DNA sequence: TCAATATCCACCTGCAGATACTACCAAAAGTGTATTTGGAAACTGCTCCATCAAAAGGCATGTTCAGCTGGATTCCAGCTGAACATGCCTTTTGATGGAGCAGTTTCCAAATACACTTTTGGTAGTATCTGCAGGTGGATATTGA
DNA sequence: TCAATATCCACCTGCAGATACTACCAAAAGTGTATTTGGAAACTGCTCCATCAAAAGGCATGTTCAGCTGGAATCCAGCTGAACATGCCTTTTGATGGAGCAGTTTCCAAATACACTTTTGGTAGTATCTGCAGGTGGATATTGA
């Protein structure tokens, strides 16, 4: 009934640091930090559809979103990433 | 048979925040490459973050992840201090500072 | 009483946790009243989320939501 | 000293620092304010995450205003400061 | 093709001073101010509905977002106008 | 046969139904809610203009312009708490000077 | 010329004393410049984003608007 | 005297920064985040932003000349305005 | 400079709580497939309102001075911290019932669709009329004495 | 206190830029009537966890003293504001584009529904292992000498 993303932080913990483990405590304020990226991007993205009179959500809005939220090379890096994301999911 | 987070080559899940997505009220229409973006995003920070922290574990000698950890991580950083600069961290405490 | 609970001591830890070298004597009724303060803005609006719903008992996320109105995001607890 | 080896040892930890029961006897009285005159019962965990809270904004606002004694070129705590900090916090 | 709240504003204005004309950059701030209060109140009634899994916005949504925006004795007052107004509306 | 006017409003009901409607605040939207809001702006809007037009006559003036209307929102307690991240162009400040 | 040097004394000083400053120190001329660079820079990269998301080459207000919402500052009169 | 400079800049409401100068700062910076392109500005953006950055500044030197008084002091410093911004977040 | 006392720092031991792992399962959530539909891209085109130059006069620039303030020094009394001996209030533990949470009915309220009437936004062409600028007359505070 | 000079208020006149008032219109939108549907309220029951008690001892409280610091008074030199003469940059105006915004078409990507795998969350039960506390044991600065 209840749902989280612990799984897949693991996954991500023991590709970075395959040595090291994560308290219950911590996960939580990761699932935390999860939840909050989300709300705020999807609500930019909400918005710019919503000024432009348009219907639909795509991948430019979130684009879009990452850039006006997030500082400096950090968007940079997050752009990157999920430009590949799209790319190869496309040419499957 | 086969899941779109292989396709993306992700972990996270993109079936999920497609749901989210939908559910929450956001926009009429939902597109096809919005979840896959929005879950490589996460996915990166999250690794950031998780790779900071661990450095810091490992600084103090230890094996384990806990809120302390995070938050040196975060204040330590000029950046995610700064997207995460209304935030606090629970049992996490202060950076050491006189004068 | 109920807010002389909060002790001279404990303030005394407090501001040495964030640097503070000598105290005076009137900073003790000084942080009790700006920490009542503080609890009567976040608890009413926790109790505001409580009875929307319609239940007798203030849970943790209602103090986060009150919180994340506030300003004062916090992880941890949800 | 004295103040140097126990601010060295509060900056290095993570505890709380206020007791637990005190706390959550002025939060009830509080509580009962509102309400209309009736108890509410309380979780844990959201007693815990108040305190968490308070304790986060005090010692932020402890550090924000002896900022402003040395300003003044002084070195002890007065209450001025604090109000001057919650003033241009805008609070 | 463009619309604007000026009609109800002019009105209430000859209903509380009826001797007192209103600029046309003054009238702007005050749309302005009604689009911002909207955006507000309504925004808390999305939350609380999704926060106890509800489809439906209500006049009890709208209560609730008026107290926790609105300070003091702005919200009472508040609170009493749309009380009667929701009353006579529903008696009719 | 209006709503506004069942209701004992100026303003409009209608307009606000459709505004929730379209804004993606949720999936339905009740009868009430519109009037309830609609009240509510109402309010407000007459709360402020009253204390503005009670400045413009201090000044000595029959016509209101965002000078009043900074006047009014700053020297209430509350409205300029409603108010107090907010710039309104062309008003200025309040006079203010201290002894030190 | 350097277009920041247009900020001029007497502007800084008409500011200052509109917020109640009696004297000013002449090292205050040069740190209110770099102050404002700081807020313009800020403003106006995220007012190009919502305008080239638009695929427009004009500025508009409401880009300006949106973007100091964000910034957290709230402009009435324009629309 | 600065007096009556005070109590009339207080009672009025015009903008103080010359137009075209704010204009060329804003345009100079545009350009960078539009890699080449001289993108065109409107009328009443240019207004906006200025409105916009002169409440900035004024609440800022009141925010600021709060903290010369505090020192014991009539005159305002760099050190004064750096203090506040930190304070404010 | 000397140094015992804290004090720091490291190192080793034991164990208790909390982590990680395996197995089961089942349900609910995601994937694949086919159909239909509607939003948005692509291409035209027209009128608005943005940009580029020019002419001049009003605000800014530069120099000097003198009066005011910032900053360092000295002195003294108030007030904070540290130490020590009491004891009172917090912490931990355990039986108990009240309230949150899940499941079932149903019924009242919201969405969908069509017709019809009302309202609001924009333009043309007015006509006031309120507020600002300049002009003049009467009256006081502060500059210096 | 004398007093002229700005300066302060007040009154007046003139005018012009902006607000109210009509017409009109017609497009968009809101209202009224039926019909169908499903979301949420009302009722019942259950079990989880939150209130409420009673012992133990560890942290808080009170008194006193010594020394550190805040605050007031001098004094000196640096530096900011005020005033005046001058000239350069901003403001205003008129002329073209070019880019925004509205219109039409169509096609591609999204919703919808149904059938089938799969993955994730929860529960016993296992065990294991990381780190915290304790204590030994080596070795450094420190404020009183």
């Amino acid at each position: 009934r209840k749902e989280s993303y612990s799984v897949y932080v693991y996954k991500v913990l023991k590709q970075v640091h395959p040595d090291t483990g994560i308290s219950s405590k911590a996960m939580g304020i990761m699932n935390s930090f999860v939840n909050d990226i989300f709300e705020r991007i999807a609500g930019e993205a909400s918005r710019l559809a919503h000024y432009n009179k348009r219907s639909t959500i795509t991948s430019r809005e979130i684009q879009t979103a990452v850039r006006l939220l997030l500082p400096g090379e950090l968007a940079k890096h997050a752009v990157s990433e999920g430009t590949k994301a799209v790319t190869k999911y496309t040419s499957s | 048979a086969k899941s779109r987070s292989s396709r993306a080559g992700l972990q996270f899940p993109v079936g999920r925040v497609h749901r989210l997505l939908r559910k929450g009220n956001y926009a009429e229409r939902v597109g096809a490459g919005a979840p896959v973006y929005l879950a490589a995003v996460l996915e990166y920070l999250t690794a950031e973050i998780l790779e900071l922290a661990g450095n810091a574990a490992r600084d103090n000698k230890k094996t384990r992840i806990i809120p302390r950890h995070l938050q040196l991580a975060i204040r330590n950083d000029e950046e995610l201090n700064k997207l995460l600069g209304r935030v606090t961290i629970a049992q996490g405490g202060v950076l050491p500072n006189i004068q | 009483d109920n807010i002389q609970g909060i002790t001279k001591p404990a303030i005394r830890r407090l501001a040495r946790r964030g640097g503070v070298k000598r105290i005076s004597g009137l900073i003790y009724e000084e942080t009790r009243g700006v920490l009542k303060v503080f609890l009567e803005n976040v608890i009413r609006d926790a109790v505001t989320y409580t009875e929307h719903a319609k239940r007798k008992t203030v849970t943790a996320m209602d103090v986060v939501y009150a919180l994340k109105r506030q300003g004062r995001t916090l992880y941890g607890f949800g | 000293q004295g103040w140097l080896k126990e601010i060295r040892k509060l900056q290095k930890s993570t505890h709380l620092l206020i007791r637990k029961l005190p706390f959550s006897r002025l939060a009830r009285e509080i509580c009962v304010k509102f309400t209309r005159g009736v108890d509410f019962n309380w979780q844990a965990q959201a007693l815990l995450a108040l305190q968490e809270a308070a304790e986060a904004f005090l010692v932020h606002l402890f550090e924000d205003a002896y900022l402003l004694t040395l300003h003044a070129g002084r070195v002890t705590l007065f209450p001025k400061d604090v109000q001057l900090a919650r003033r241009i916090r805008g609070l």
